[PDB]
């Protein structure tokens, strides 16, 4: 469950989390439709787009 | 999670 951000995403409220391209993140789970996933980084925790991340070392 | 759509990859 260790992942890397592919693109920049800026948080928009509703418990979303900003992520920076190249940042590593731990994934805690997904929403009903897979589109959003709950991450933790060095800057905090929150929802990020699933399509914006990929596993490390694959 | 948010009810709205996430933004498309840039």
């Amino acid at each position: 469950n260790l992942f890397v951000a592919l693109y920049d995403f800026v948080a928009s409220g509703d418990n979303t989390l900003s992520i920076t391209k190249g940042e590593k993140l731990r994934v805690l789970g997904y929403n009903h439709n897979g589109e959003w996933c709950e991450a933790q980084t060095k800057n905090g925790q929150g929802w990020v787009p699933s399509a914006y991340i990929t596993p490390v070392n694959s | 999670a948010p009810s709205y759509s996430p933004p498309p990859p840039p």
